[PDB]
């Protein structure tokens, strides 16, 4: 809806709302310069 | 996606 | 190419 | 979608397929924002070039769909168009300058496991998200490969293709293409010095650009698939709607308009 539309917004149930993570997630979030 |  | 939908959307 | 891969079940909740109700066919990408609001591109729904103008009449939203050509009897959701909401200062004419459309759906969609909307980037969100070398993920149903007399092979994606690009320079981006460029767009892909592939492409449109926030874990929506020039080609970029420029006319719609 806006800012942080929904409420429950981006928390994807057979993932986060599940602990899991898809096979191309952390390619993602090594770009925002490292795993670390 | 329209080309130019 | 697209399987039929229920022709009740349609 | 171009040298992608199929997504993963719920690998993108908000996902939303733009069906031709006749000729029964895929108009563009779209997403879930909302219970009742979808994010398109504007141009899915008109573009007088190719003499778009559909009324919310002509087309059904297909959420929570894995496969492109199958009827997902008991896993998608198929919705009706309530009302249609373009960017005012949409320039097909031109450059597609605000590349952005809004759908209300007569009803609420049900959530479910594949079936959720994804969140609206925030001025910090963006601030922090929205850089350079920052990896977006854009889904589609579209061409797997530029439209070539030359090709040989099946042009369109059983499943859902999924393909990571990184945020690019505008500078970059400027000097890619002859096209007046606007802050209204930006920019994703591999640089040449990088040799790597993967665009989306002519059906891709309408399709978010998401990227996963460090900062709390949520998946927003950064670009909208919008325009290029080829599909994966060699020193090209995708272009996108900058979501959070264009944020205010979004607010302002759902707002007086709806939910």
């Amino acid at each position: 809806t806006f800012g942080s539309g929904e409420a429950d917004c981006g928390l994807r149930p057979l993932f986060e709302k599940k602990s899991l993570e898809d096979k191309t997630e952390r390619e993602l979030l090594e770009s925002y310069i490292d795993g670390r | 996606r329209p080309p130019g | 190419d697209f399987e039929e939908i229920p022709e009740e959307y349609l | 979608i171009v040298e992608g891969s199929d997504a993963e079940i719920g690998m993108s909740p908000w996902q939303v397929m733009l069906f031709r109700k006749s000729p029964q066919e895929l108009l563009c990408g779209a997403s879930l924002i909302s219970d009742r609001w979808v994010l398109t591109a504007a141009h899915c729904l008109l573009y007088p070039p190719w003499d778009k103008n559909f009324t919310e009449n002509d087309l059904l939203v297909r959420i929570g769909k894995h496969s492109r050509t199958r009827y997902e009897r008991n896993i998608e959701k198929i919705s009706m168009l309530e009302k249609i909401y373009i960017h005012p200062r949409y320039n097909w004419r031109e450059n597609l300058d605000r590349d952005i459309a809004l759908m209300k759906l007569k009803k609420p969609v049900a959530f479910s496991d594949y079936i959720h909307p994804v969140c609206l980037p925030d001025r910090e969100t963006a601030a922090s998200l929205l850089q350079a070398g920052y990896k977006g993920r854009v889904t589609g149903w579209g061409n797997l490969k530029e439209t070539w007399t030359a090709n040989v092979g099946k042009g369109q994606p059983s499943v859902l293709q999924v393909v990571n690009l990184p945020i690019v320079e505008r500078p970059v981006c400027k000097d890619s293409t002859r096209i007046r460029i606007t802050d209204n767009m930006f920019c994703a892909g591999y640089k040449p010095d990088e040799g790597k592939r993967g665009d989306a492409c002519e059906g891709d449109s309408g399709g978010p650009f998401v990227m996963k926030s460090p900062f709390n874990n949520r998946w927003y929506q950064m670009g909208i698939v919008s325009w290029g020039e080829g599909c994966d080609r060699d020193g090209k970029y995708g272009f996108y709607t900058h979501v959070f420029r264009l944020k205010k006319w979004i607010q302002k719609v759902i707002d007086q308009f709806g939910e």
